[PDB]
DNA sequence: AAATTGACCAATCAGAGGTAGGATG
DNA sequence: TTCATCCTACCTCTGATTGGTCAAT
């Protein structure tokens, strides 16, 4: 279901987008 | 909302990608909308951090291409490279 | 190397077709007479997606125009990848599960694991 | 299969509807 | 098409006429459509002739009820008279 | 005599049910609170059937309303008359021939002899 | 008399509503502080309609200003007259046939016999 | 040329204001109204125009429009606009 | 459908606009 | 003011699933 | 005959497309 390692070129940007999307959602509300 | 491209444009591109007689579920259109909108936001965020780190204010074509290459969209970078030099 | 993403995770005729689709995309981008005024409403809305990120300040006119072409290719290639899964289940209606299945064949799509869990 | 006498209250209106129906077909095939 | 009542409404009334399990052949729906459409045209032709001969231009409720009686739909004429007196 | 058409041509159980269905219709029309509500698209379609006759000039608003109701009763009665032949042939699917058979039992339906040859 | 056209061909509620509309139009025209400065393009187009007639030579500044006001009243009262027919047919979209129906209720609209065949 | 018609956007705006806020107007209804109000102008102007030529005058004025409106059975329009025309001149 | 007598105040001006309208349409 | 395009509503049509009716033993 | 279980073919009904007007630009 949920893998530890994903695309090595994308992982760091995915983590940052998770943070940025959480803020938007908490700023939206 | 600002986060998403308008769905009519997305649905039109999808319809042209499928056989003339194919149908598209509402949920499939809405999923493709979210995907292509993250595609923009994901590449833009990588371009935007490099700009900040190098103290630049404007994000330009070569930053979008540099971000596509570093994020593993190399085919997208090399194809659009040709397009950018004509602009 | 540079075109690994064109047919990553595809086997059979799907491979040749996505490859021929990219050749057709590249010849189009290699053409000499581009009309760089795609609808002002679409480019306005592309820019509003980019500007939703607080880190973004000023955007070059060049950037939305790259994403307009890029987003057309992305939607086309993912729709074509997703259609494979509808054809295998003998369906004529593309469903969300066909987009999900398509995303799981190539790690190029790893950035969408939270968007399509 | 086709009788000589039908419902006596309906027979005349039936003959007239056969005529009115023929004239609808004349126009549809014309136009 | 203006000769026939729309088929979807006709199919809905037929479904309510039948038990839950019952199916209706496409042919059966088309037939019923033609039947109910002739029912209107038939009664209306009678009502219309009586109007023209009495020098009235307006086909009214009483003209439809009188025509139903004339054409041997007396049960329809009496049942619907009650309905009309409340209008 | 003016209820003769209710069960004309029907035998046994069918007579009782069509009679009961007509008691139900009459009870319904006798009730005190009628909407007289027609869907715009049904209302325009009834008028269009009536108007296809060149002899018809102007139609009162009450005429389409009478037909809306009468056509409900006509469809139901004939469907219920048709279904008997489907039960006789121990079938679950109502066919065109079941309607043809139903029409032949009552002279009330002689007006349809060109619409359904039998 | 003078106001026969306000109500000509209307019955019931429509009659009071068109009369009340005309009382509102008259109260407005009777007000003491009019602004006679209407958009350059609308008055250019009014004059062009007037000038399409070869018999017209020179047009006063007054004439286009009377028509700008008169045309607002014309459009409003005819749209309101056509809306009645939209309501009678249980519709919330105005169609060309609602305008045709409204023109047929009053001989004031006889001048439009060739513009709206009916 | 095709200068025979008022512009349709102005006609459709006035129509929209005549109807309940949630009403809709078919394109063919707007086009019909546009032709109706443009003949209203042409019809009245033509009457006002003839009288002007028969009395040897060059200019068509406000009194001429009002006079043409009473002549053609637009009496309510002439009476209501009379009030308006007087205020224009004072 | 087509009546002989229309509004008496408008009839003559209608006849004249039918002539004027054909002539405008003669230019095209 | 006119044209273009996205969103939306109500009405229609199509396909994905469901059930009948026939075939075989 | 009366089941058991396939298969084929049609109907059903959800849900996608269409047609046309508003709103924004
Ligand atoms: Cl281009
Ligand atoms: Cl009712």
């Amino acid at each position: 279901e949920s893998p530890l390692y994903v695309n090595a070129k994308q992982f760091h940007r995915i983590l940052k987008r998770r943070v940025a999307r959480q803020k938007l959602e908490e700023q939206l509300r | 909302q600002d986060r998403w491209l308008p769905i009519a444009n997305v649905a039109r591109i999808m319809k042209l990608a499928l056989p003339e007689n194919a149908k598209i579920a509402k949920e499939a259109k809405e999923c493709m909308q979210e995907c292509v909108s993250e595609f923009i936001s994901f590449i833009t965020s990588e371009a935007s951090e490099k700009c900040q780190q190098e103290k630049r204010k404007t994000v330009n074509g070569e930053d979008i291409l540099f971000a596509m290459t570093s994020l593993g969209f190399e085919n997208y970078a090399e194809a659009l490279k040709i397009y950018l030099s004509k602009y | 190397g540079t075109w690994a993403n064109v047919n990553q995770g595809l086997q059979g005729t799907a491979r040749d077709i996505l490859t021929t689709y990219w050749q057709h995309v590249i010849n189009h981008l290699e053409s000499d007479n581009h009309d760089y005024k795609i609808h002002q409403l679409l480019l306005a809305r592309i820019k509003k997606v980019m500007k939703a990120d607080p880190e973004v300040k000023m955007i070059s006119a060049e950037a939305p125009i790259l994403f307009a072409k890029g987003c057309d290719v992305f939607i086309t290639e993912l729709t074509m990848r997703a259609w494979i899964h509808a054809e295998d289940n003998k369906r004529r209606t593309l469903q969300r599960s066909d987009i999900a299945a398509a995303l799981s064949k190539s790690d190029m799509f790893d950035f969408l694991i939270d968007i399509v869990p």
